[PDB]
């Protein structure tokens, strides 16, 4: 054979050098510093209004406004601060599985198993919030969604793909290919230039938005991916899955830098998010609490077992000032 | 966005009408809608106040226990019923929409207004002149003082700035403090402190004659100020 | 001590609260019924005899019914049958005209998974004009060597239902309804409210403890 | 007298686990968001009803008993706030039966018939009715509406000595004891007989429990009292058994109601 | 045959990187959350007057 000999030799000896090559790992180069403690955080606020499972949440960029969906067919628009409802928007499905908020916040993202990413425009003449557009052409479910500007956003879908609108025209720029499973969560890289996906073919790869192409793909995973997230200088990224196991990666380094996983913890990892400088991933588990860990040490730093439901969402503030979590209890906490 | 009045005329003394506000264009249903009232030539002065749900009504002193403010959301129609109508009444009526959240602009849009003729604690707000002559290119600093601070404890100081043109209705510049409105060119801007505000225009056009006021939302009653008028 | 606005701030909180809050009330009157079961099984026949995911809302009897079918879905994993917790039945459609073995591991996923431990299920076997005709070719053993009863129609017939109903593992909490009776009588859909008035009727007890 | 320290022992310990119980109820109850619902609101609204017989009407009966020279109308406040609080947990007990009962016979339409403000409202109605029925009493039917000493202020308080025996029994007995134990028999009977025939002895023996234990907690003081008053005697030691015997209901009812619902035991268990 | 030859220069596509050793990497990473951590409120968090909560 040619072509399967010349695959399996490439993977084999570009994965056996990059084994050699590699130095250390994370924590190997940490053991000296010290830790953070044990972060005992308060629910300051708790947003009561959702009346079903909590699935989706996205902080604004001015860190007060939040917007959430449930799978009442609802999202919510509230002010952190004050509780204070905003807005609420009537979704057109009510299975609702992501969220965003768009980095000007003249608009939010949504939609789910309708294969449509529906944006609503908030600042309106008439005084209420309409559906701005609706992006179709992915064939499976919608998993993530995430403005890029006021007319670009960016999709991961079921279709085993993700995919590059552009909301005035209303037609996907680029579609993304690779993934052989259902790809569950997309991060914007800070300068919202690269993407990182995870699926559900075990799988995590790290997708450039401009040229299409497929630029890195990392594995080293037993079950599917359901969140991912990048570090603060879009320099790694970290990702949860239902193995029970967080794991960290580089970019650069195209290995798996850390394992984030305890013996007690059985069951998986539904949302992930980092603090403003990086220095806890916080990971909501089906365990009905989430979870903080010291990205550097891999150890707990914390739990927020104030919800007696699956941490199905997690969020922190751009200025790193408190903590969103939604649960399928369907109450939003925030937490500081 | 359209908002409407009517029901303007000549009236006796001891009369009663009711001004209407056949608003159109807009959720004027959700809409928090105010009264306003500006006498002839002598400047705008707040009647009255309706919030979103008819939750909460404020009136004047003047119109304190004389006359009223009704909504109807199914018809997008506010409402003005007065009662007792003295020869202080005469002036023309402005129905103007106010929404109040967090980032929200509360006097974005203003009615054309209805005249009514008639035949024969609360902070202050002064205006140091009432007319500067500039010609166009130049630019113009319109300013005005209050009596407390309209500072609160939230870090917004609730000081307005309007625009009235001559022969049209009131057009909102200004909502907290420089934090132009939508539709407004970046020439205007505003600033202040405490008690001591100011209004800066640069570039002066033709369309920027008229007279300058400034209200306050801090507390009610709402009291605007003379009026600065501009020449050329 | 609230400001001229923030006060105007809460009313608005507290109106958008009591809109929540009824229309929370008015989606809980509705029973949320999944559909599943493999392709040609009858899920489009079913749905069109019934009074991306496809939505049908249907009221029969004064129960507003949301039926999802998810057919269309061409991802089979399974990363949103979490989503269907508390609806109140799950409709499975088998065709019996080794396609069978497909359904019965289907029927077992479906039963013995957690998101639905309790949710009772409503076995169909709707069609029955075709389902007679072909088993004068051969016995139910053209891919089932353990059948040795006749090969009529109805001794295979229930011989298959029994073994469907066996995949049954878990009957303490939830149970399951079969149906055979021909697609054609339009009594598909009162068969699913006869099941789930029931479910609801032991919902209701088995949360009091009486049950 | 060895009666008097075993009375007041008695009384103390029943009371004592009747608000432990009662406490823990509604501890789980709290905790667990998932059990805020109908059947919980009548649960807890019991829960606080026995919380109360068991902090006030123990002290109070102790200090009816001993006698202590206290004023007539101390003395009938001290029996009327034992009325009221008495005949709120029997209350919350009725109310528990009829919302079962609603379950099983409006079928679909009970959710759509059973929202919050009517259970907040019938939960008052409940607490209210009791109020009335237990300070009734200090507007007209009490002992000094007899008493030709309209002098007598200061005086030993014995509960024979202000109550007048005819109230406690047309009035309290036969209309809010027996009247809430024969309406939840009929209940529970008629929910039985239904679950038997679309469905079991599980069920059976749940409402049997509970009708029993009320039955055999109120009647016994009850059947006292009437038998009082038709001027027939009965030992001291018996009317110590009857008070012993209606407060232990107060603490038995949380063992019988609230553990018999799974959530409610998978709950109290992890805790 | 070009089906599995896209797949193998997908394969050559992610193998010539700039590859930047792991150890490099994760000093990359401690350097950036120590240099913002004292404005990390959730890791240090803001005195009750500032807090916004
Ligand atoms: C002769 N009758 C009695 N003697 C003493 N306590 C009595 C009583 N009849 C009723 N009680 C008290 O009154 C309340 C209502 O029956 C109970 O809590 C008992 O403590």
């Amino acid at each position: 054979d040619q072509l399967r000999q010349e695959a399996e030799q490439l993977k084999n000896q570009i994965r056996d050098a990059r084994k050699a090559c590699a130095d250390a790992t994370l924590s190997q180069i940490t053991n000296n510093i010290d830790p953070v403690g044990r972060i005992q955080m308060r629910t300051r606020r708790t947003l009561r209004g959702h009346l079903a499972k909590i699935y989706a949440m996205h902080w604004g960029t001015d860190s007060r406004l939040l917007v959430s969906a449930s799978q009442d067919g609802k999202l919510i628009i509230w002010d952190s601060y004050t509780t204070n409802k905003v807005h609420a928007i009537p979704l057109r499905s009510s299975w609702v599985m992501t969220c965003a908020y768009a980095p000007s916040g003249n608009y939010v993202a949504c939609g789910g198993l309708d294969n449509i990413c529906s944006i609503y425009n908030l600042k309106t003449r008439e005084g209420n919030v309409r559906v701005s557009r609706e992006l179709a052409g992915h064939t499976g479910y919608l998993s993530c969604c995430r403005f890029l500007d006021d007319n670009q956003i960016v999709t991961s879908s079921g279709d085993t793909t993700c995919a590059l609108w552009d909301i005035e025209t209303g037609q996907q720029t680029t579609t993304f290919t690779g993934h052989t499973g259902d790809v569950m969560s997309l991060s914007l890289a800070p300068d919202t230039r690269l993407f990182v996906s995870g699926a559900c073919d075990a799988s995590a790869k790290l997708w450039d938005v401009r040229e299409g192409m497929c630029r890195q793909t990392f594995t080293g995973h037993e079950s599917d991916i359901n969140a991912i997230c990048f570090f603060p200088n879009g320099n790694a990224f970290a990702t949860g899955s239902d193995d029970a196991t967080c794991r960290l990666f580089d970019l650069r380094a195209d290995q798996e830098l850390m394992t984030y996983s305890h013996d007690n913890i059985i069951c998986g990892i539904t949302s992930v998010s980092f603090s403003k400088s990086g220095r806890l991933l916080l990971a909501g588990y089906d365990d009905f609490n989430c979870n903080v860990w010291d990205a550097l040490k891999a150890d707990r730093a914390g739990v927020l077992a104030g919800h007696d439901n699956r941490v199905s969402c997690l969020g922190v503030t751009d200025d790193g000032m408190a903590v969103a979590t939604g649960s399928w209890d369907s109450f939003l906490k925030i937490w500081n | 966005v359209q908002l409407v009045e009517s029901g303007g005329g000549l009236v006796q003394p001891g009369g009663s009408r009711k001004l209407s506000c056949s608003a159109s264009g807009f959720a004027f249903s959700s809409f928090g809608m105010h009264w306003v009232r500006q006498a002839p030539e002598k400047g705008l002065e707040w009647v009255a106040y309706i919030s979103s749900g008819s939750g909460t009504i404020y009136y004047a002193d003047t119109v304190k226990g004389r006359f009223t403010i009704s909504r109807d959301d199914p018809k997008n129609t506010l409402f003005l019923q007065m009662t007792s109508l003295r020869s202080e009444d005469t002036a023309m009526y402005y129905c103007v929409r106010s929404i109040y959240y967090y980032g929200s602009s509360p006097f974005d849009f203003w009615g054309q207004g209805t005249t009514l003729t008639v035949s024969s604690s609360d902070i202050v707000m002064t205006q140091a002149t009432s007319s500067v002559p500039v010609t166009p290119g130049e630019s113009v600093s319109i300013s005005c003082r209050s009596s407390k601070s309209l500072l609160h404890s939230n870090g917004n100081t609730y000081l307005y700035w309007f625009l009235q043109r001559p022969g049209q209705s009131p057009q909102l510049l200004i909502y907290r403090m420089s934090n132009l409105a939508s539709g407004v060119p970046d020439r205007f801007s505003g600033s202040g402190s405490g008690t001591a505000f100011t209004l800066t225009i640069s570039r002066l056009e033709a369309e920027d004659v008229g007279v300058y006021y400034c209200m306050q939302h801090l507390e009610y009653p709402l009291t605007f100020g003379a009026g600065t008028k501009l020449e050329l | 001590t609230l400001s001229a606005e923030d006060k105007a701030a809460v009313e608005r909180s507290k109106m958008i609260d009591r809109n929540l809050r009824e229309d929370g009330e008015k989606a809980a009157r509705e029973v949320k019924l999944l559909l599943l079961g493999a392709g040609e099984s009858g899920k489009s026949t079913i749905v069109k005899q019934m009074k991306g995911i496809v939505e049908t809302h249907f009221t029969f009897k004064d129960l507003h019914f949301k039926m999802f079918d998810v057919g269309g879905q061409r991802s089979e994993r399974k990363k949103w049958i979490h989503c269907f917790e508390g609806v109140t039945a799950i409709i499975f459609c088998v065709a019996l005209s080794n396609r069978m073995h497909e359904s019965m591991k289907l029927f077992d996923s479906i039963c013995n998974n957690k998101w639905f431990t309790d949710t009772s299920i409503i076995l169909f076997l709707n069609k029955k004009d075709l389902f007679e005709e072909k088993i004068k070719k051969s016995p139910l053993t053209i891919c089932y060597p353990e059948y040795a009863g006749s090969n009529t129609y109805e001794e295979a017939a229930a011989y298959i239902q029994c073994q469907f109903e066996d995949l049954n593992k878990r009957k303490d909490t939830k149970e399951i309804y079969t149906h055979f009776t021909c697609a054609t009588d339009t009594k598909n859909v009162q068969f699913v409210f006869d099941a789930v008035t029931d479910v609801i009727i032991k919902n209701n007890l088995k949360d009091c403890g009486l049950f | 007298s060895w009666t008097s320290v075993t009375y007041i022992t008695v009384e103390i310990l029943i009371g004592l686990c009747a608000i432990v119980g009662n406490v823990l109820v509604i501890w789980v109850v709290k905790l667990n968001p998932s059990l805020q619902t109908t059947t919980f609101y009548f649960i807890v609204s019991l829960a606080l009803a026995d919380i109360a017989v068991g902090v006030l009407v123990m002290p109070l009966a102790i200090v009816i008993s001993l006698g202590v020279t206290i004023h007539f109308y101390s003395c009938l406040f001290m029996t009327c706030l034992m009325l009221i609080f008495t005949h709120a947990s029997i209350m919350s007990l009725l109310a528990i039966a009829v919302d079962r009962y609603l379950r099983v016979k409006l079928t679909v339409r009970y959710r759509r018939v059973t929202t919050q403000r009517r259970i907040w409202l019938a939960l008052g109605l409940c607490w209210l009715v009791s109020f009335l029925v237990g300070l009734t009493p200090m507007f007209g039917w009490n002992m000094k509406l007899s008493s030709a000493d309209e002098n007598l202020t200061f005086l030993p308080c014995r509960f024979r000595s202000v109550m007048r025996m005819d109230y406690m029994v047309y009035f309290s007995f036969f209309l809010w004891i027996l009247v809430p134990l024969v309406v939840m028999c009929a209940i529970y009977f008629d929910i039985f007989y239904i679950i038997r025939n679309r469905l079991e002895f599980k069920t059976a023996k749940s409402l049997l429990l509970v009708l029993f234990l009320f039955a055999l907690c109120w009647l016994p003081l009850s059947i006292i009292n009437c038998i009082l008053y038709f001027d027939g005697q009965v030992p001291q030691t018996v009317l110590y058994l009857g008070i012993l015997l209606s407060h232990a209901n107060s603490m038995m009812n949380p063992i019988v109601y609230a553990y018999k619902i799974k959530k409610f035991k998978e709950t109290y268990l992890l805790i």
